[PDB]
């Protein structure tokens, strides 16, 4: 219905993608916080969470609460097919089910579409790490 | 707005031309001597805003696409067919491009509109 | 915002809405119906030479929202055109508060094509005025 | 008629029928069969007949004849040759190929003398294993296990110089298809590219560009082959034979009612109004080139030649084909214009539909074309040298089969074309299957995983490091089309209306649907819906259209594309009616008794139930994930389900199918495990005893995983696995249990954890070097080679070789820096030259030390921390000391909760007895059900157990999570690297 006055400095597409991403991210963060607060005293994950909270909070939240939205190049899953992420969806589908949001956690198991979207996200992460290590090594050598 | 005018005997394009003795716009082919009276009096128009009717580009044939999201709530007003097919503009160079156009899913009747 | 508008670069692209070259059998005739009364008001007692005007006319309708946002006015555009090209680019600006604001440009006479010349002038004008 | 709640067994037996009908390397075998039967036969269909000169000599080739593999000894006696025999020596498992030649001689006497040489040996060509022309084709299990061949060996590889080389399908851009791209730094705002060929007849690369200059006025330019300088598109169109601008615009813009396309193509006409005559356009085009003509008429002739044949060869190279070429060029310009306006999205290079995969077939066809051209050139040189006298000529002495043999051997052994035809990975059966099913990207952004790879390519399986993303692996159900002749589809199309492109007014194209066949615009059609319905019916019935033919209807673009060429990748999947599957209960019942009923997967395909969909057709189809709850009645999402997947878990590859519950892990872990499984230690082939492959590892006691996937049933993993199920407890015992290391039971290692034998093979050859014991050499026999069964220590000589010195220099071979072991087998044979060569297979016993690296199916590679005896190891109330204790803290780092679920399911399976099922997307086996099953057997539901400290006997306060888990020993060991 697009009444929905867009925010200044961005077009409709960017503004609404930002809104959807913000909603998904804050929902994921709230679910993760609730899952972490669920562990009262006996959960063995809480022992690592409260002490080693450097980078283990997100992994625990994914394990218990929700894996979360999968992003590619800082954006949701692109329409690889003709205006469609996977052939199992409908054309021009911008809902949470598509575009790479994993509703289920790791315990509940990922649906095949969610599995493929997470595979895409992990591949992007592997590429980013592979380039980042080499670039950091080059920067270190140049600086020293 | 300007369309296109073609020379007849040479089957080539007609270019704008001016005759001082009559002081009026004409269209003449540069490789021949044919001249035609110009009625539009506007050689071209530039639309940098790019305001184009997407409904004209849409063809009714796309109504029979299984991948498209068929809908039931919005009926076609031309023939009363309840079922329709809605899809976005998906056209480049349009910053404001998410409007949903509906094509009637009638048996090859066809109707394109927007709600 | 007033400080911002005088710091952000603004060509003729960002302010214009549509551009078209018409052919006028007479400036008084004014094939564009909506501009007829204003044309009659302007060309009476002309500051320029009526006999020196080119038959072609370049009419550009600007974007009202863009003009209001950048606090731009017609006289500023006209003086920018005059500074950029000189006296032999007679330009007339309709009005500010008038609905569907527009402005017209002609060429003062002083080889290849008369209309393609105006085409190239607009092409080298639309992104070079630096309003 | 319907299969409700029975869908799992039905789909799994359907997959079973598909796998035991086709196999795992079916794509390679089919491609090689197509190359041998068709490509080799068609190698002589367009090359000019050999002519030489005034006597005249003509040579022509009639037909091919390929026989079974045969080896000729030094004396030249032919003898049947077997793959095991070829593998034991360093020779090539190749079969001879003969050709029929006809030679005619004319001596200006008005008479021509023609003689035919039949079965003229043209040369030996390698025969890929398990192909239709291999001796192992159509052999039973006993027949394989009476000639020293493994029945489970997939084949699909060549034996070149005794080495098993596998051809990896090269990824390339699809041919005869128009792509519109937009480069940033380039001066062109939009570029239209079209790589074109004539199905490998000649000139493997021939592409033209249709670009448009950026306004930073839209000037459209065309770049043609053998044309150095840019040429306007209108000039090319007028050169084609359309001087009038209206005809050119008709070929460009089909609908005159669209004004913006005309007003944006106006600059193209305004830049070439000077040239209005066709001859002037030909002169303009010919004026620019590699070799400009000396005169105007020569320039016109050169321009005519380059336009007729060099550019757009796929649309036609005949004498009268200018109208079709102009129509295709206009279609390219139309595509560029509509892409500029935003009518259609820019073509995606990462899109997998626009890519083809060259299997062994096309690669060998290209190699054979090159070698045939080289042989023809050599024959011409020899004939010219021997024809100056003109006495006579002999074909037998003028043919050089050695050229073809050496070319094939060099191209399949060294792999130089690089990155193709490497030695087959024979370390694990899963590793061999993954190597036989893999894909190499053309780039030396393919880094990321595209959406179109779903079902086509395994998502999880990919290497790590610099090669990540470049190397991919096929899914279980993936297949590659071997290419079919486009003609029958053609005559069927002219059988229907298909208003031909030759005889249609341009106005009719506006409202008609364009019909393409293999990228060539064959025509237009008025009713595309019923045409596609008839095409689909024919494809399902397989009467005229084979199942591999891809048919696409772009409704919005109003186009129909038919692809019949080799390279495109497709997978078979179900066909759906209005809301019902074509697969009924009768098909399931027939497939259940697959034996003694001759009802295979081919019958299912021919019954119009399952069909092959490629990447191109995937956009036009809307799939159903599972039939159990998508065609039912609920909140309406999409009621037009036209196709359904047989099973989602089939998207994984060979290595990815090993992971149990892969959906419960994250993708980096699945990729890491796919990498690990390639180097997982275990039995790799059944006939490892007879064969001698260097760096071989065999496990003492391979076991089936307690937690398995149904896909692994078709991988023959349970037939011969790589790994052992061990009782793993997740505890931090003594600090030797760091983030990667694990601590295993020393007594249980003494009982047989991962005890392995490492076979190493040393090959030596003597030539004019003799195998004789020099006068330590104590273990050496009188033949210069130690007899098998002797323990060889460090700095010991196993091979006694002496070379003459023109008192005698010693060229013996040592044990490569103390590679202790016991010699298993000794072999001596004569090479192709007849010289005696020897092969020594030595076995070394590898017992897992505290440096060997072991990995679960979930978790990173981890070395052994320390080995504790059973009394040192903690024990439960039943005395079950864990086999391996692993770090609890490694959950965020290396292993996931998939490992915990595997442990739980393994405990449940061990207590119950039935092997647990770990199908990725099951929805009927979750954590709660496994916990309830475990609790039903007198155990804690969550898998925890009360453990007692081994050293003190004190009851450990925290109950340890202990259960049976499948672990894999890895090739990386301290014993391998100390030497
Ligand atoms: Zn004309």
């Amino acid at each position: 219905n697009n009444e929905l006055e867009p925010t200044p400095g961005n077009t409709l597409r960017q503004t609404f993608e930002n809104q959807v991403n913000r909603i998904l991210n804050d929902a994921r963060d709230k679910t993760g916080s609730s899952a972490q607060k669920s562990l009262s005293e006996y959960n063995n994950f809480k022992s690592m969470v409260v002490s080693g909270a450097k980078g283990s909070k997100i992994n625990i939240s994914q394990v218990i609460a929700v894996v979360g939205q999968q992003n590619v190049e800082g954006k949701r899953i692109p329409f690889g097919f003709k205006h469609r992420t996977l052939p199992h969806f409908i054309k021009d589908d911008y809902g949470p089910e598509s575009r790479g949001f994993v509703e289920n956690s790791y315990l509940a198991g990922l649906t095949p579409t969610e599995f493929f979207f997470h595979a895409m996200g992990g591949r992007e992460g592997l590429i980013d790490t592979a380039v980042k290590t080499a670039e950091t090594g080059y920067i270190q050598r140049r600086l020293i | 707005f300007v369309g296109i005018r073609f020379c007849q005997e040479c089957n080539n394009m007609l270019y704008p031309k001016e005759d001082k003795e009559n002081r009026i716009l004409l269209y003449a082919c540069r490789n021949c001597d044919y001249q035609q009276e110009a009625d539009n009096s506007c050689i071209y128009v530039n639309k940098i805003t790019h305001e184009v009717d997407e409904l004209t580009q849409i063809i009714a044939d796309v109504s029979q696409d299984p991948t498209l999201p068929r809908t039931e709530d919005h009926p076609c007003q031309k023939c009363g067919h309840k079922e329709a097919v809605f899809f976005q503009s998906h056209s480049a160079r349009a910053e404001d491009a998410m409007r949903l156009y509906y094509v009637c899913t009638a048996p090859h009747c066809g109707h394109r509109w927007t709600e | 915002k007033d400080i911002l508008c005088r710091l952000e670069h603004t060509t003729l692209r960002k302010v214009t809405a549509n551009t078209a070259i018409y052919y006028d059998p007479n400036p008084q005739s004014t094939v564009v119906a909506e501009d007829q009364e204003w044309v009659n008001v302007y060309y009476e007692m002309p500051d320029f030479d009526v006999a020196r005007i080119s038959p072609w006319l370049l009419r550009v309708e600007l974007d009202r929202k863009h003009m209001t946002d950048r606090k731009l006015t017609m006289e500023q555009i006209a003086e920018k055109i005059n500074a950029g090209f000189g006296d032999d680019l007679n330009c007339i600006f309709n009005d500010d508060n008038a609905e569907k604001l527009v402005l017209r440009i002609r060429i003062m006479n002083s080889k290849m094509d008369d209309d393609v010349f105006l085409r190239c002038i607009e092409s080298n004008m639309l992104t070079d005025m630096t309003l | 008629e319907i299969t409700p709640d029975l869908w799992q067994e039905a789909c799994w037996i359907v997959i079973s029928s598909y796998f035991d009908e086709k196999g795992l390397v079916r794509q390679q075998l089919d491609s090689f069969d197509e190359f041998i039967q068709m490509s080799v036969q068609r190698i002589v269909e367009d090359a000019p007949p050999i002519d030489l000169q005034p006597p005249r000599y003509l040579l022509k080739f009639e037909q091919i004849y390929l026989s079974k593999p045969t080896h000729w000894e030094r004396d030249g006696a032919p003898s049947p040759m077997m793959p095991n025999e070829a593998r034991l020596r360093n020779l090539t498992y190749s079969a001879p190929l003969y050709v029929d030649i006809t030679k005619t001689v004319i001596k200006e006497g008005e008479e021509q003398l023609q003689t035919q040489h039949q079965k003229t040996f043209i040369g030996k060509i390698p025969i890929m294993l398990r192909s239709t022309y291999c001796l192992l084709n159509g052999l039973t299990d006993r027949d394989l296990c009476e000639l020293n061949e493994c029945p489970l060996d997939p084949g699909g590889y060549f034996i070149i110089n005794g080495s098993e080389k596998v051809l990896i399908a090269q990824e390339k851009m699809a041919t005869n298809t128009v792509y519109v791209f937009a480069k940033k730094d380039s001066k062109y705002a939009y570029t239209g590219e079209c790589r074109s060929c004539l199905e490998n007849s000649s000139r493997p690369t021939s592409t033209i560009w249709v670009s448009m200059l950026a306004r930073g006025g839209q000037r459209i330019v065309a770049t043609l082959p053998y044309i150095k300088q840019e040429v306007p598109i209108i000039i090319v169109f007028r050169a084609l034979g359309f001087v009038s601008d209206r005809d050119i615009l008709e070929h460009i813009i089909y609908d005159f009612e669209d004004p913006e396309m005309m007003e944006m193509v106006k600059p193209s006409l305004d830049e070439a109004f000077v040239i209005q005559e066709q001859n002037v356009a030909l002169n303009f085009i010919g004026s620019r080139g590699a070799k400009p003509g000396v005169t105007k008429e020569k320039r016109i002739k050169y321009a005519k030649e380059v336009l007729q044949k060099e550019m757009l060869p796929h649309v036609g190279v005949s004498d009268f084909c200018e109208t079709k070429k102009a129509y295709f060029l206009g279609y390219m310009v139309h595509r560029l214009l509509l892409a500029a306006l935003g009518r259609r999205e820019l073509d995606d290079r990462d899109h997998y539909g626009n890519k083809r995969l060259d299997l062994a077939g096309p690669l060998l066809a290209f190699l054979f074309r090159g070698m045939f051209k080289n042989l023809l050139k050599e024959v011409r040189i020899y004939a010219q040298k021997f024809i100056d006298r003109g006495k006579d000529f002999n074909l037998e002495l003028a043919i050089k089969t050695r050229i073809i043999s050496d070319g094939l051997k060099y191209s399949l052994a060294t792999g130089n074309w690089a990155g193709v035809s490497q030695v087959l990975n024979r370390l694990t059966f899963a590793s061999t299957l993954s190597h036989l099913r893999r894909l190499n990207s053309p780039i030396g952004k393919p880094r990321q995983l595209h959406n179109t790879l779903w079902g086509m390519v395994c998502p999880a399986e990919t290497p790590e490091g610099h090669a990540v993303g470049l190397v991919k692996n096929l899914a279980l159900m993936a297949y590659i089309s071997v290419g079919s002749q486009p003609s029958p589809i053609l005559e069927f199309l002219e059988e229907w209306s298909m208003e031909n492109l030759e005889e249609i007014s341009p106005a009719a194209i506006a409202d008609a649907t364009k019909i393409f066949v293999n990228g060539c615009w064959v025509g237009i059609h008025k009713d595309p819906e019923q045409l596609m319905n008839t095409l689909r019916k024919l494809r399902r019935q397989m009467d005229i259209i084979v199942s591999e033919v891809s048919m696409i209807r772009d409704i919005r673009e109003r186009e129909i594309r038919i692809y019949t060429d080799a390279g495109r990748i497709c997978r078979p999947l179900l066909i759906v009616e209005k809301q019902k599957l074509l697969l009924k209960k009768r098909h399931i019942d027939q497939l259940k008794e697959r034996e003694y009923n001759n009802y295979s997967w081919q019958d299912l395909v021919a019954s119009g139930v399952v069909e092959y969909i490629d990447t191109l057709e995937e956009e036009t189809v809307m799939l159903a994930m599972t039939p159990d709850d998508l065609q039912e009645k609920e909140v309406a999402y999409c009621s037009t389900y036209t196709h359904c997947e047989i099973h989602p878990s089939m998207i994984l590859g060979v290595c990815a199918s090993i992971i149990p519950f892969p959906d419960h892990n994250q993708s980096p872990r699945n990729t890491y495990q796919s990498a690990m499984g390639k180097q997982a230690m275990g039995v790799y082939i059944t006939n490892f005893h007879v064969r001698m492959d260097t760096l071989a590892h065999v496990l003492y006691y391979p076991q089936k995983p307690l937690v398995t996937t149904r896909s692994m049933e078709y991988l023959r993993f349970r037939e011969l696995p790589a790994g052992i199920n061990s009782i793993v407890a997740i505890a931090s015992y003594t600090g030797y249990n760091q983030e990667d290391s694990v601590i295993m039971n020393r007594s249980a290692v003494d009982r047989g954890f991962f005890r392995s034998v490492f076979y190493r093979s040393y090959k030596e050859q003597e030539s004019k070097e003799v195998f004789e014991k020099p006068t330590i050499y104590d273990k050496l026999d009188d033949d210069g080679l130690i007899a098998p069964g002797v323990r060889v220590s460090g700095d010991d000589v196993i091979i006694g070789k002496t070379v003459t010195l023109p008192t005698k220099r010693d060229c013996s071979t040592f044990l490569r820096t103390s590679e202790t072991g016991i010699v298993d087998q000794v072999m001596v044979t004569l090479n192709q030259e007849g010289y005696k060569f020897c092969k020594i297979r030595v076995r070394s016993v590898r017992i897992p030390q505290i440096g060997d690296k072991f990995a679960s199916r979930h978790g990173q590679k981890g070395t052994c921390g320390i080995q504790y005896r059973q009394e040192d190891m903690p024990f439960t109330c039943e005395g079950i000391t864990p086999d391996i204790i692993i770090n609890p803290h490694a959950i965020p780092s290396r292993m996931t909760i998939g490992h915990l679920i595997e442990c739980l399911q393994g405990k449940v399976s061990a207590n119950k007895g039935e092997i647990g099922d770990a199908t990725p997307f099951n929805d009927a086996v979750n954590v709660q059900k496994i916990s309830n099953l475990l609790s039903d057997y007198g155990y804690h539901l969550r898998g925890n157990e009360v453990l007692y400290n081994g050293f003190t006997g004190r009851k450990i306060t925290s109950q340890i999570f202990i259960g049976p888990t499948y672990y894999q020993r890895l090739k990386h060991m301290v014993d391998d690297k100390i030497h």
